[PDB]
């Protein structure tokens, strides 16, 4: 009765959304040729949240995935899952914006966008009860960081009483794989402030850290990641789909979540992952799914807690368990830990019980916390730009294509504005 | 997608293309020996010559 | 000297063991024929976010 | 999709292209024939009918003993007849003669065939020009061959591979007064203009691949592993892939400064193959080795502005990613302060290929590099002090002067790679 | 019954483990590679 | 995880470098084409074949010596970059291996052992030989300290030297080689060890029953003493002990790091045929002068350290029963200002005895480090040696044309004179 359109934003954007709908359409028991191998009732009394209805007695995605190389595109199909989609959702442009955000976002996404809008307002038009969209992107690149903003000012303006999901890698301060990754990140969340509704932090940096250290990857390509980041949004919007004890769905955590508008940056982690060797030697309780949510190892993003103030706190659970449990510890942890709450909201934590667990595990948690030490992220990136952009470098691969010289002052003020009135929570 | 899941696979597959890439290697030499010989035949060859 | 860049035939020995192609005809078919166009008139069912036609009685 | 353009010009770009194209039938598949015994061939290859590919290449010269042995050699038949574009009578080592006399005659000719193969293209990526600054149809009748394709279109990219002068071998005399003419028409008409010395290949060639008598089939040997190494991002998939467009925009820092350094890791022999591992952190560390650079430039006088990394065959990104913070923390690197994320990473996946009479190994990982560095003021300032030297007492400049350019376009060159230097300490000094 | 239930899932994990390392080791033993990934001389 | 980078200079090294590695193959039983048939982490490398290199780099100044190595049985075994020569050697001078020659490949090899320690991940300590007689292993290997102690800080280096023997000398101009490099090995040494040819020649005529030895019966003898120090490194034992540890427990002061090399038992195969080989056995034999390997006596002198590594079927319980009834004769002295002057070392794996060498079947062994205030009486005798050929301007002119001025003999005499009397207050009683 609620649904959400889909959208991946450029390369980054593509192969997360490919190993998304692997998982869950497992989740859902559908096979790549799109029929339907179910073993309970249960699994299709709630399929249309993401799907919808073809001739045959099967189902395809609510997605539609926006690129600017044919090259990535084409490589999705070939893998495990590409043949559910309908071939009118792919849509991709002739000349890539070569990691430039003003290219875009001013030069080469203005015509694609006119295309790209054609098919979201079908997709939008199909449903009864629109619940909202939902974006995957990147900040460190073009395509997916430059017209990802773009398609989020035209379908804010469109359909303002909505809610919008954003996924946003922020790009990592240690890699450095792009030598213009400032430029593109600044820019950019200057429009994830004002013009979004809910928006992630996933640092490619931690997630190096969990399958470096938790996991024991020897070899952990980005295939392995995506089954780290897929693992979150299915976890974040299981109540939607399958019925609890206690639900709390995607407009309940929105509204609880942010205590003002302009404070909708969150740090994912999940818990129970563990190693091969290590999952036969540790029991699954609930106080051992709490144990491991709120480690430092455990967080989807660089920063550390300890170094802040905890705003809001959330927690979506899964499987068969006993909430009186759930209660207890969390409760206990708020009770000990005196300094990395904030004394003005006290019960900060919200919470949600879901029966049904991923296949394969007893007992599962997801994490969503809103913490002071956001602000490490956005200010230490502010200094690298304001070092590129003191002596005027790289300057003219933007400026020549439209766009003035004091857009980046306001820019760089608004980001200024961001990293100061988060100091005045603490 | 199996192949894909796994991960010693990877490993399986990392190994057997460095054990193609020595034998490889071994049949470079043994070319580069028989281009050696031809030089030798070469320069006897223009000895004679100059006798 | 000039000889030497082709004088030896191909051997299956000089070639690697991956040969990992880039097929691109499904986008090129894309790329040919047009991103979706709508000339269609507004024909959507009137909905009300809470319920879709109530049963009032009394 | 994804089509460039090669015009390999004078007796340097032929000899370096055959180089290339012998390597490219090996990476796919091609016959000399070229019928094969999947639409990777698409980047430089037309497919007629018949299955048959013809390489997108124009091979133009001024003299005919350089292009006959392409017209009766092995690959006699790959070729278009009518790509192999001859002159009548050569330049001479004359800038002047490729530039107004002799250069005027054919120019009509190849872009004619300039247009009829970016016609068919449906849509064009870039351009390659390959050319030498010794010679005079590498230098005079390239510099206005730029201006044509710069007003007949409009930002497509044009891609310059140079051979500089060697800073003490040189075979010729009126050498140096070719690079300076040179460089002002490839500062305001060029998109990104690579470099490549020769006396960095000779010393490369005897160190480390163990050959006492190279020749120049060993180094356009090494030279065609480089562009193949650019465009294995074009051809082959990758786990994140780098394009043309994509690092000439993120390489250069000012319109001015287009000029990045070339190094190919890495160069060993077969018979040392056997002996050393050859990991993704250990052929890095020969990136940023002095005297393996392809330059003859040092950077440790200079400090480096970014990066641009190019690895293929088995590599991961974390391997990269560990490799590239152990370079950082050292204090012998340095890089300029208003450049802290410095680096580009390119990943590719098919390995590189092995030709048949060649003089590398079977390599499992390789690495390439274009990084930018302010080593290279110091080769300029010697080739300003000895073009200085020749022209003070006009030696030469009779020649120049009696066939179409007057005298003074030597003072206002000069004064322009005058002003190119003062570039060099203004930006790279820090503040 | 719950903690017969306990049991009997423990030793269905413990089935499941030794089923996915033996079809690692049958995918291992049989590797099948197309012929557009063999190089067209090769 | 544990890593050694071994380094070897002069001719004296490359022949103490083939014999010390050559034990190494059959202690781990790599073949001479470098394939076998994790101990071996800390001398050999990885390779995705399964092929081991060397982490060891011979470094000498003539062609005439890494030439036999180039095409000897294990020629396929040692990296050929690895093996860096020379073109004009200094010949028996130490200013021409060290202002004029030894300049131009001080670049090369510097950049060499990078390539190495950027392949370890973790490094115990660099090992270096050197002999002091000749213009290679006192020139460059003067500057080989130098610049190595810049180039890595706190890295461990311990020095193999060889020392000039007191009666029969190789060289003329030796003496001057020996004076001008204890100074540099003063503040730029980790620690020391010193052997003199007699001193294993006494051994070699007197207790292996060879009445004609050669080069070769003599550097096998040192390999002996060289695994055993590394042996616990590669071997696990009851108690084992690193290259960091039996260094701190022997060197009192900063300026006196120079114990001396000491082996047992060292007999025929024939003579292991008659006698028992005890743990209390083979530890009263490293105390003998007659069995000590160098030419000086401890027993006009004082033990201030000790240091043992047993080695083979050794138990702690035999170990405390031999160090009991040490202390209580009186021909042995400590301090009275060390106490517990011992340090004990145990291995399991016997040693491994190559096929063609001297020794036989041995299940016990061991060797003593002991410091003593004996190494006094030796360079009383050099440093008269020094003094009666630089008295009256002998053999002078050929170091000082190289760009040395002449005062840096005196340099090294006057700083030859202060360590002497460093070295006698250790040793007055309180
Ligand atoms: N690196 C490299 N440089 C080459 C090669 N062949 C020629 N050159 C350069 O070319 C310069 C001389 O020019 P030519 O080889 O005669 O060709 P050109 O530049 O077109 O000059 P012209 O023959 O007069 O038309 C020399 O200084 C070389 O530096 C080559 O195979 N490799
Ligand atoms: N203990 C020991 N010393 C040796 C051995 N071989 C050579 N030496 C020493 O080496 C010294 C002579 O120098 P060499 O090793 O022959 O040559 P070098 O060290 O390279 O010096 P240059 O010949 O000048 O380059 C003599 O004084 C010996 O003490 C050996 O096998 N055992
Ligand atoms: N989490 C994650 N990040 C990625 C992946 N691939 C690339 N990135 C990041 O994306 C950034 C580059 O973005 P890019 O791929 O160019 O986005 P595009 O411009 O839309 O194509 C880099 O900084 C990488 O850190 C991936 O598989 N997972
Ligand atoms: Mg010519
Ligand atoms: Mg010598």
């Amino acid at each position: 009765m609620r649904e959400i359109v889909h959208l991946q934003a450029g390369q980054c954007g593509n192969q997360i959304g490919a190993k998304f709908w692997e998982v869950i359409s497992d989740e859902h028991g559908i096979d790549p040729t799109g029929t339907y191998h179910g073993d309970s009732d249960l699994q299709l009394e709630r399929i249309n949240v993401y799907y919808n209805e073809a001739t045959g007695g099967k189902y395809v995605p609510r997605a539609v995935l926006v690129d600017l190389e044919p090259g990535t595109m084409d490589s999705v199909r070939s893998g495990p899952f590409g043949q559910i989609f309908r071939p009118d959702n792919f849509v991709f442009g002739q000349s890539g914006a070569g990691n430039n955000w003003a290219k875009g976002h001013y030069t080469e996404g203005a015509e694609l966008v006119d295309s790209v809008l054609d098919v979201v307002r079908k997709e939008a038009e199909s449903c009864d009860c629109l619940q909202g969209f939902q974006l995957t992107h990147s900040l460190g690149g073009g395509t997916g960081s430059g017209m990802g903003t773009l398609l989020i000012s035209k379908i804010r303006e469109e359909y303002p009483d909505r809610i919008m999901n954003t996924f946003s890698v922020v790009p990592s301060p240690k890699v450095s794989d792009t030598v213009v990754e400032p430029y593109n990140a600044t820019l950019s969340v200057h429009q994830l402030v004002e013009n979004t509704d809910e928006t992630y932090c996933i640092d490619n940096e931690a997630l190096y850290d969990i399958c470096f250290r938790t996991l024991k990857l020897t070899t952990p390509t980005y295939g392995d990641l995506n089954h780290l980041v897929s693992a979150t949004m299915s976890g974040v919007t299981t109540c939607l789909r399958f019925p609890g004890q206690l639900n709390a769905d995607l407009r309940k955590l929105a509204v609880n979540m942010v205590p003002f508008p302009r404070l909708h940056f969150f740090m994912p982690g999940f818990a129970p992952l563990t190693s091969r060797g290590s999952q036969q030697y540790r029991a699954l309780t609930v106080p051992e799914l709490t144990q491991q949510m709120f480690d430092a190892k455990n967080m989807m993003a660089a920063c550390d807690p300890r170094h802040g103030r905890y705003l809001t706190v959330a927690a979506v659970f899964r499987g068969r368990m006993s909430m009186k449990e759930v209660d207890e510890q969390m409760l206990n942890v708020q009770n000990k830990n005196s300094s990395y709450f904030v004394e003005w909201i006290p019960n900060n934590v919200k919470t949600a019980v879901c029966d049904i667990p991923p296949r394969g595990l007893k007992m599962s948690a997801t994490f969503i916390g809103n913490s002071t030490a956001i602000q490490e992220l956005f200010k230490r990136i502010s200094e690298q730009f304001t070092a590129m952009f003191r002596r005027k470098a790289f300057l003219h691969w933007y400026t020549g294509e439209g766009m003035d010289e004091m857009e980046f002052t306001e820019a760089e003020s608004n980001m200024n504005d961001l990293v100061s009135e988060y100091q005045q929570y603490q | 997608q199996f192949r894909e899941r796994c991960e010693e696979l990877r490993v399986e597959l990392l190994s057997i293309h460095q054990k193609k890439v020595c034998e490889e290697r071994k049949a470079q030499i043994a070319f580069n020996e028989e281009l050696s010989r031809q030089k030798l035949v070469e320069e006897q060859m223009f000895s004679k010559l100059w006798e | 000297n000039s000889s030497h860049y082709g004088e030896f035939l191909p051997i299956p020995q000089f070639f690697p063991c991956n040969y990992t192609p880039k097929e691109q005809v499904f986008s090129s078919h894309i790329r040919a024929t047009g991103f979706y166009q709508n000339n269609t008139l507004n024909t959507a069912p009137d909905r009300t976010r809470t319920l879709d036609f109530p049963n009032i009685q009394h | 999709m994804r089509e460039c353009i090669s015009i390999h010009v004078g007796q340097a770009g032929v000899q370096i292209g055959n180089a290339c194209w012998e390597l490219y039938c090996l990476e796919h598949g091609i016959q000399p024939d070229g019928q094969m015994p999947d639409d990777s061939f698409n980047t430089f290859f037309s497919e007629t009918g018949a299955g048959k590919h013809v390489p997108r290449a124009v091979f133009v010269d001024l003299e005919p003993t350089v292009i006959d042995e392409v017209r009766t050699g092995t690959y006699r038949q790959l070729f278009h007849p009518e790509q192999l574009i001859t002159g009548k009578e050569d330049a001479a080592n004359n800038y002047a003669r490729g530039h107004y006399t002799i250069g005027k005659e054919i120019i009509d000719l190849v872009l004619d065939r300039i247009r009829k193969l970016a016609d068919q293209c449906t849509g064009l990526q870039g351009f390659l020009v390959f050319h030498s600054f010794g010679g005079g149809t590498g230098s005079g009748f390239t510099s206005l061959l730029m201006e044509r394709l710069s007003v007949d279109y409009g930002k497509k990219s044009k891609l310059e591979f140079s051979i500089y002068p060697a800073p003490q071998v040189s075979t010729a005399v009126v050498e140096p007064y070719n690079s300076i003419l040179t460089t002002h028409t490839t500062l305001e008409h060029s998109d990104c203009a690579f470099m490549v010395d020769n006396e960095a290949i000779y010393d490369i060639c005897r160190r480390n691949l163990d050959i006492e008598r190279p020749t120049y089939t060993n180094l356009n040997r090494l030279i065609g592993q480089i562009v193949s190494s650019i465009t294995a991002s074009l051809r082959f998939d990758g786990a994140l892939n780098v394009d043309l467009t994509e690092f000439q925009t993120n390489l250069v820092p000012y319109p001015r400064i287009h000029f990045p350094l070339a190094t190919y890791a890495p160069v060993i022999s077969a018979e040392k193959a056997y002996h050393e591992q050859l990991s993704v952190a250990e052929i890095t560390n020969a990136c940023f080795e002095p005297a393996n650079q392809m330059v003859k430039c040092d950077p440790r006088h200079g400090k480096y502005m970014a990066c641009c990394l190019l690895y293929r065959g088995d590599v991961v990104p974390k391997d990269v990613n560990a490799a590239i913070a152990t370079i950082k923390t050292k204090r012998t690197i340095q890089f300029v302060d208003w450049c802290p994320t410095g680096f580009k990473v390119g990943i590719n996946y098919q390995p590189p290929t092995v030709v048949p009479g060649g003089d590398l190994a079977k390599v499992q990982r390789a690495v390439c590099m274009l990084s930018n560095t302010t080593a290279i003021a110091e080769a300029w300032a010697r080739l300003d002090h000895k073009f200085d030297l020749m022209y003070a007492k006009r030696a030469f400049v009779h020649w120049y002067v009696g066939e179409g350019m007057e005298e003074g376009e030597f003072s206002e060159a000069r004064e322009d790679m005058a002003a190119l230097e003062k570039d060099y300490e203004e930006v790279g000094v820090d503040s | 019954a719950e903690k017969e239930e306990k049991r009997r899932e423990f030793e269905a994990g413990v089935a499941a483990n030794k089923m996915c390392l033996d079809k690692v080791q049958e995918v291992l033993s049989t590797h099948q590679v197309l012929p557009q990934n063999i190089h067209p001389m090769r």
